[PDB]
RNA sequence: GCAAAGAUCUAACGGAGAUAUACUCAACAUGCAACGUUGGAUACUGGAGCGGGGAAGGAUUUCGUGCCAACGGCACUCGUA
RNA sequence: GGGAUCUCGCAGGUAUCGUGAGGGAAGUAUGGGGUAUACGGGAACUCCCAUGCCGUGCCUCUAGUUUCUGGGGUUUGUCGAACGGCAAGUGCCCCGAAGCCAUCGCACGGUGGUUCUCGGCUGAAAGCCAGAAGCCAAUCCCAAGACCAGAUGCCCAC
RNA sequence: UACGUCCCUCUCCAAACGAGAGAACAUGCAUGGGCUGGCAUGAGCGGUGGGGCUCGUCCCGAGGCGCUGAACCUUGAGGCCUGCAUGCUCAGGGACAC
RNA sequence: AGAAAAAUCCGUAAGC
RNA sequence: GAUCCUUCGAUGUCGGCUCUUCCUAACCUAGCGGCUAAGGGUUGGAUUGUU
């Protein structure tokens, strides 16, 4: 028999952060034009779609299929800084950072454990000194140091949590991360970074409709778990003294100790994963700009992306969103990172173009049999409450 | 060959015979194309060829090993277009080692997943469902 | 200090309504407005701050008990209800001495130890002698349409 | 895709919902029956008549 | 470790057993936890009974007033102490 | 400047974004299509399509689960009856959300160097090519007792 | 001294206990309304019913019909809507830093 | 007491 | 088999189940012309306490 589990995902311990973080970025190609390589989104929930497959030489070619999807809500992001790195015989070392002239309350909240009951003095001396004359000299010196002795440029971006008007996401301090700039020379990278300072960027400027991506996220936590559910070992016979849900032999007489390859009980869930190759099916605009989000060419019904009764435990989707095929690690309300793919993208499946025909918007509570509230009203009629309300309005 | 169907009939199952050869039962002995795994019983689904034996029927085809094809199952399976479908009973048909069907008629409907793999059966099928 | 916090910087930033009036009146329609298109923190505006309330007050409230008792042990459902009611009224009235009346005890226990009702309407009377409360039962035919009141 | 009506209640079944069933004594015209929830299949197996169940389309058509 | 024999809640009296503060301060965030009697509520035993009488064995354990150091494997203002 | 019968006290605190030495380490097997003829019955590579096992997740659908004792039904006892219920350590039966969960459902599982068996090129061994495995690195998981003079926000001190 | 951090208090993407993610007059909490779903037509009243009892009427009677897709439940280890309505908050307290 | 630091300004171990 | 060195104020005895690791004189998979290669695999049942 093969062994139970993968030894390359050890230690099964709790993650150090709750956000997903890209441990590496795609390789830099100086022939292209400068661009950003990442974005942060929030998980809302799941549904399914219908789609006709274009896959020559398949038993499903030219036929319709049903595929589950996950919806991730993506308000725009704000850039507040620039960082540069130099290569040394011991690793990359950062040179300095160039801050924007003005930051927001939600960016500066990230430096406090109790913002409201505090003096709120963050970045005040920095703002004054930047206004003064020596501040311009210092900024120019730092930018020249970047242009002369750097190989990697990154920008510092944060999420706007007041744009995401969510009642179940409780945090008010922004999430901060570094996004690498790829393409072009170092001078061109610095020019793009300087142009995007204190300005907002959208997910459709980073990703296109039928591409793929990687997802960095942290798994759902389950606490202390035994070996049967943690590693997948077999239960023992019913006739067993002292318990069935254990590993029988944990080692031989020699070596006279337990090896690191044997299954024990402990934390399961709340790990970090990177989840290659999630094809993106749709980039939607805000419901303020476009109110017919789940309407297609085949189906002309006017509906939004939120199901009847809302996404369970999350609420309404109010901003731009991304529709990804399949599943991602983590529960609803958790923040996630979308990265440009590392694996080669030459497969027929990874190159196919997607056209959706139907998007399910029925209720996720119980069994949903109505796509819209107008359809529910059409099935029923005026009810007793409707009659008495009309009567009370009349009199 | 085909897409996936949930396995339904492990070794030791008894299914009806839908042909008209005189057999009334089929006893599943093994499944063709099964690669082993420790402790796991071999299981069959629609469109599979199995080694079987008749447990009730005419005595001239009883105490020996034969071949059969599964055409019906009570366990539900999911199609590529997201439809879940299942039958009312498990059924099978006695065939050759090469797929030629002994007998000349079939009783109930047969599934498309098994009529695609065996073109000789779909000829005598009274309905493909 | 608080006066420097309230108003001042916050009331000055409430100049954005004059900016929004000029922009909107310039024949602009369907403009994405977020900041004060207003003042925000409805706790800041609505709260009238009438004043430090008297020592003797009376209130009438409904408590949704079935959400506090859910999958609790059947043998402890009713004592747990007594404790939850005490804590609810205590957090409302800022008292540590809450006395349960005979009517309320009988109502809570009148279907046995596991049959505690799903809603209860109570009357709370705060008294001073040291502060304490007396909680009694208000029999109602139905619970629909009833909100917290002062009597 | 297409929308089908439940065999018992005549509810609408949209793509990706429901279960389908093939009886042994099958009709030639309707070899496959569609059910929208397990409640409908339970009633159908109990052999109840939809016109006596007040929440079905046939009952509503007869009465209302 | 003190997990068989389902289970207690409430008010008023009693008690040193409290409503026990350096001040500011209405109060909560700085005196907790636990005890007896009476009334009310809710349960259990269920006539082969945690009912009412006797033999063998025990020998003051019976009753009233007090007391609460030790003993009643937690506690007592109570006790076959 | 206090302590004890000399001693330190005379300086860091808090909060973000990162580096990456070192350690772990993973994907594997079967079938078909096409080539589809070459050779004289019967080939092969490029390339397409499925499936088995293993691994890491997820809960839209389908299935399992109910102490939401949710709504209904039904038996014996019981409060004078109806109502409301209650007791039978959850009385029993049907349907049942949310949550959890299944190869009983669904998604995903990457790239380069180097050498050997061996085949070569110059060339009297040596110098230079190609090169299944394997080995090393990367992607992936943990990571400063690896004591980071990496960057940065605010206060104090000098 | 200052910046601040921790405890008490509140929330649940976390959780044996520590630790975590958050908020700190905030649609934060409470109750109600609307939505979304579950079950399957409440209490009460009233003019079809196998039969039966008294003076064409008046009564006993399982079940049925109407008011009635009624009635009840719906966030709670923690469904939605204030980019739906009201009520409560009235100098937050303590310890370190020192 | 040992830095994978540095050697009017800014830009040049230069002319600057 | 031989032996009798340790243990007789005691080191729990066959088979199976469960679980991890290592070797090669290579069954399959992979390359060559018999050689290289220990990387990944190596099943489920009737009778028998069995191996
Ligand atoms: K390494
Ligand atoms: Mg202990
Ligand atoms: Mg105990
Ligand atoms: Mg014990
Ligand atoms: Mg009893
Ligand atoms: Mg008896
Ligand atoms: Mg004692
Ligand atoms: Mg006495
Ligand atoms: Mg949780
Ligand atoms: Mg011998
Ligand atoms: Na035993
Ligand atoms: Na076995
Ligand atoms: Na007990
Ligand atoms: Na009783
Ligand atoms: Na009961």
């Amino acid at each position: 028999h093969p062994r139970h589990g993968h030894l390359g995902f050890l230690p099964r311990k709790r993650s150090r952060q709750i956000r997903g973080r890209a441990r590496a970025f795609p390789k830099d190609d100086a022939t292209q034009k400068p661009h950003l390589t990442s974005f942060m989104v929030f998980k809302a929930g799941m549904t399914h779609i219908v789609r006709d497959v274009d896959r020559p030489g398949s038993k499903v070619n030219k036929k319709e299929v049903v595929e589950p999807v996950t919806i991730l809500e993506a308000p725009p992001m704000v850039i507040v800084g620039i960082v540069g790195y130099r290569q040394t015989p011991v690793g990359l070392k950062t040179i300095g950072t160039v801050w924007a002239h003005h930051t927001s309350v939600e960016f500066r909240r990230r430096y406090y454990k109790n913002w409201k009951q505090s003096a709120q003095l963050a970045f005040s001396r920095q703002k004054q000194f930047a206004n003064t004359k020596e501040g311009k000299v210092a900024e120019a010196r730092t930018l020249n140091a970047f242009a002369k002795k750097a190989s990697v440029i990154r920008v510092i971006a944060h999420t706007q949590l007041r744009k995401l008007r969510n009642h179940r996401v409780g945090v008010k301090k922004a999430h901060v991360q570094e996004i690498q700039v790829n393409g072009g020379s170092v001078a061109a990278k610095i020019a793009l970074a300087k142009s995007l300072l204190e300005k907002e960027v959208r997910v459709d400027s980073v990703f296109q409709q039928s591409e793929a991506c990687d997802v960095c996220s942290v798994t759902k936590g389950h606490g202390t778990e035994g070996v049967v559910k943690r590693w997948g070992v077999a239960c023992l016979p019913r006739k067993t003294h002292r318990g069935l849900r254990k590993v029988a032999c944990i080692g031989a007489w020699h070596p006279a100790r337990v090896m690191y390859t044997v299954a024990r009980a402990g934390q399961h869930g709340y790990h970090h994963r990177t989840q290659l190759n999630k094809k993106i099916y749709q980039i939607g605009r805000s419901v303020a700009v476009e109110p017919n989000q789940a309407t297609t060419t085949y189906d002309l019904t006017a509906k939004t992306i939120t199901p009847m009764g809302g996404f369970v435990g999350y609420g309404t989707v109010r901003n731009d969103y991304v529709m990804l095929k399949g599943s991602v690690s983590g529960p609803r309300r958790r923040v996630m990172t979308l990265r440009r793919p590392m694996a080669p993208q030459t497969s027929r499946q990874l190159k196919e173009k997607i056209v959706l025909k139907f998007i399910d918007t029925s209720s996720k509570i119980g069994h949903g049999r109505f796509q819209t509230k107008k359809e529910k009203n059409q099935w029923f009629g005026p009810l007793k409450k409707d009659r008495i309300r009309r009567e009370e309005r009349l009199r | 060959c085909r897409f996936r169907v949930s396995v339904a009939l492990p070794v030791g199952a008894v299914v009806n015979c839908a042909d008209n050869t005189g057999a009334k039962n089929l006893y599943v002995i093994s499944v063709k194309g099964y690669h082993g795994r420790l402790n796991r019983l071999p299981s069959a689904a629609l469109g599979d060829m199995v080694m079987c034996s008749v447990k009730k029927g005419k005595p001239e085809l009883r105490k020996k090993v034969l071949n059969a094809v599964i055409i019906r199952q009570r366990k539900s399976w999911r199609r590529k277009d997201g439809t879940v479908i299942y039958f009312e009973d498990n059924a099978g048909v006695i065939v050759n080692p090469k797929g030629e069907m002994k007998g000349s008629g079939i009783a109930g409907p047969v599934a498309k997943e098994s009529a695609d793999l065996w073109p000789k059966i779909s000829t005598h099928a009274p309905a493909i469902v | 200090i608080i006066d420097a916090r309230k108003k001042a910087a916050e009331s000055r930033k409430n100049r954005d309504d004059k900016r929004w009036k000029r922009v909107l009146a310039n024949m602009d329609e369907e403009k994405r407005k977020k900041f004060h298109g207003v003042r925000g923190a409805t706790r800041a505006s609505l709260l009238k701050r009438t004043g430090r309330k008297p020592d003797a007050v009376s209130m009438e409230a409904t408590i949704h008990l079935s959400k506090l008792l859910k999958k609790k042990t059947f043998s402890k459902r009713a004592p747990l209800a007594i404790k939850r009611i005490k804590a609810f009224v205590g957090r409302l009235m800022k008292t540590k001495d809450n006395r349960i009346d005979a009517s309320l005890n009988t109502y809570i226990w009148h279907k046995g130890v596991k049959g505690v009702p799903g809603r209860v309407r109570v009357l709370i009377q705060r008294k001073s002698e040291h502060f304490y409360t007396v909680i009694s039962n208000v029999p109602v035919a139905s619970f629909k349409g009833l909100t917290t009141k002062t009597v | 895709m297409r929308t089908i009506e439940c065999e018992f209640s005549h509810f609408a079944v949209h793509p990706g919902h429901g279960r389908r069933y093939v009886p042994f004594a099958f009709l030639s015209t309707k070899p496959v029956l569609t059910f929208s929830r397990p409640k409908c299949f339970a009633l159908y197996m109990r052999k109840k008549n939809p016109r006596f169940i007040p929440w079905t389309r046939t009952y509503r058509r007869i009465h209302r």
